[PDB]
């Protein structure tokens, strides 16, 4: 048996149900062999021993668990390397780190940083399933407010554009809830309960 | 072996009942099927958005609505005050058997079980369960189900009554404006004991 | 036509059940239905609370209690051992058929399906599901049942088992003390492998 | 009275279904009954397993397993491309009846209720619910069930669908390498509009 | 009687009429009194002395044991039932703000504690804390024990770092007690990772 190529790769996503076909191995000139894997532990995909497809097992393949699979397929009438990455689903709610928040304004100050919100989402780093969608829950009716999301940490940077005098003692706070830019994944999605968090404006 | 079902036929062509009181006219298709099974029936209900405005609950957070039917002395259905304008009728096929039904009180809530108007045994009219939305993403969204059998007659011609009351509360919204389709409810299975023939 | 059921009756005068082995008599209204479907069996059980120790549980937060019903070779009711005090007997109008059973055994659970002292199998021999309390504030109080099919039999009589357990265990009672008037529990469906007749 | 069920038996002696398509032989156990209840089915679904893969289930976190049942345009199951090896039957005791059956049809999803190829009516065709797995301490872990009934007749001969997936996603795994038995889900009973005779 | 005071205990959670003890005298039996005397978890029967649990289920986090004055007729006795703990309430991490700092190139450090709060019996292991690095440790750096005095978490670094590599060892792990969970709150453990931010000293 002769391998059409010495390292195969391919991508299967993640939570991808039972019996997903994730690739296929080619071979000419036979019967396929997983040797071995790593990290070997759980069994999550099977090699047919006929065509050479690779598919996904009934163990539900995990990304925040292994982000990468190294498979030695042995081919008999050498063995070649395959390396299944697992692609990102967004399967965890973003949360927010920081229990105790509390803001400060300026007096008369526009166009400033007023707080940064430290959130935590475990899907892949750089992606739209990890970078924080905020929206404002209530108390910005007024227009006074405005979030980013800083995509280097991410982080919520609410800023003010608007001038407040100290003597009104206005009432700025306000609450936000904070979800991923793409949407939920459909088996986390229904499990979705916004509580929303708070935020307390102080004018100095 | 067809007079053991009392139902409003498999997908009316179109619309047999007035889900919402802000509906001028039909808006949606209540399916419902009643099996007698010895002492008991066993319902089977679901409800088929077809009025936009039904359909465009999908992209609410906090919805309920509820049909309504009430049953005279012989269990016909009271198309006048119940929310599903077409009177039930046996199985023909996948189609209402049209004829007359003469032994429709069998079907029909027990009121010894469930009785009228009675404080000290209110609790026992209660039936509660979960049915399920598909969204366009495959996502299930639950919602939960209010049964309420004989409790109260709010005119003088009802005899029985049954209140299906829909409702979820959910954290993001099933669908949007730009995806939503329709709002079919995956089918309710419950049990009621059955009045005597 | 009446043959395929086997219950308790609807709301019976008095009480039938003594489920908390505390109480000197019977202490609540057990409603116990069963149909034969096919080669399935869908029993319809549920519980009025009539005594004061039965109705105050309702007030705390952990609360667990069984029915056990035992039932001879040919699956007449064993009193003398089940929670159930009245025998099952089939359906005359809203009330049971006084007269002698003789096709009790085909509604009593498969011991083929659902084996006596067999480790190997003991899995099988389990049911789950949930069922309401409505409480005086109109909102359902969820409570696990657990039924348990025959796995043993302690008394030499006992041919055939089923034990339904209604467990809650939550941080809040349904029910404070000048609120809690009758535990009700709301209908519960469930289906097994009934033996040959 | 037999001819109103169509089931694969109660404990077969041996394996009569492949749910992994990765298993050699047979590696479970599927028990499954239909029974005609008027103008509706009732499905009573659960599995055993038998092989040691299967069985391995039980100590992973997050696992999911389907069962498909195709069956012909007479209801007949087409063994070679469902998961389910052995033709359903009628009752004969608690083991399949031996003979022809011409009424299979009966028992099938309705194509009218649940079409085929029709996105309009898509979620229509999906049914949903929760079994229980009782692990070797006495708890239940929940299993999400999604049915999905007609939605894609693959090959030209397969004119009925039925889709079960089971399928869990916890936080401890139900067992560990050292006590995993057997992968035992309870019974499921869903409902769904058949096909006329 | 034969005992001035009897001693036996039950299990928390116990179902309904678990034999707590029997009550032996040399006859009728009745609970002149109990202690806290609620909810009433007990009951005596005064036939053959035996004291069964009763439908209201017990919780040792409640109450951790109960004095009972119990009577014969045809003397008062003294009967204290023990409540024996089961592990049914998950570990909460009490600490939010858990960011630790890497001193430049030092090995064997205490990188930082992770407080932890159970509601069980405390010295049990239904109360110490077992935790598992859920991510962000693949390499083998950091290795986190189990203080059984105070039930919190060291976490330490055994492996070399360079500030001007500035790995990312931040590291999120979980918490879970080191007997396993009661059969009651199995199913429901739902292990969301806790982070802790891995600061490199310049």
């Amino acid at each position: 048996p002769v391998f059409t190529q010495d390292v195969f790769v391919g991508s299967v996503e993640e939570l991808s149900a039972a019996h997903t076909l994730v690739m296929k191995i080619n071979a000419t000139d036979i019967s396929y062999r997983i040797v071995s894997l790593e990290p070997a532990y759980p069994p999550v995909f099977y090699l047919n021993k006929d065509t050479g497809e690779i598919y996904t097992t009934s163990v539900t393949l995990d990304r925040e668990e292994h982000s990468s699979y190294t498979l030695t397929v042995e081919a008999r009438d050498k063995q070649a390397q395959v390396q299944i990455r697992i692609l990102d689903v967004n399967d965890n709610i973003p949360v927010v780190e920081n229990k105790v928040l509390e803001g400060m304004v300026e007096e008369n100050q526009v166009n400033v940083e007023v707080t940064r919100i430290k959130v935590f989402d475990a899907d892949e780093i750089g992606s739209d399933n990890w970078l924080a969608n905020f929206t404002f829950a209530s108390g910005n009716e007024g227009g006074y407010f405005h979030i980013e999301t800083d995509a280097q940490t991410n982080e919520g940077i609410v800023t003010l554009i608007k001038e407040v005098d100290y003597e009104e003692m206005k009432n700025l706070d306000f609450s936000v809830i904070v979800a991923n830019k793409a949407a939920f994944h459909k088996s986390i999605r229904s499990k979705y309960k916004p509580t929303p968090i708070p935020i307390k404006v102080k004018v100095k | 072996d067809n007079i053991n079902t009392l139902w409003t036929g498999v997908n009316p062509t179109e619309a047999n009942c007035q889900i919402m009181n802000s509906s001028e006219s039909n808006d949606c298709k209540l399916i419902l099927t009643l099996v007698k099974t010895g002492a008991l029936v066993t319902a089977f209900v679901y409800v088929i958005g077809v009025s936009n405005n039904f359909n465009m609950l999908t992209t609410h957070r906090n919805i309920n609505f509820t049909a309504e039917l009430f049953f005279d002395s012989t269990g016909n259905l009271l198309t006048r005050l119940s929310s599903l304008k077409t009177p039930l009728n046996h199985k023909s096929g996948q189609n209402m058997a049209t004829g007359a039904i003469t032994n429709a009180k069998g079907f029909m809530p027990s009121t010894t079980a469930y009785p009228f108007n009675d404080n000290s045994r209110e609790k026992e009219n209660y039936i509660y369960g979960t049915c399920y939305y598909t969204a366009s993403d495959r996502t299930a969204f639950p919602i939960d189900i209010s049964v309420m059998l004989n409790r109260r007659a709010i005119n003088d011609e009802t005899s029985y009554c049954i209140r299906i009351t829909w409702s979820w509360n959910t954290g993001d919204a099933p669908e949007v404006q730009t995806s939503a389709t329709t709002l079919v409810t995956s089918p309710f299975t419950f049990y009621y004991i059955r009045e005597d023939d």
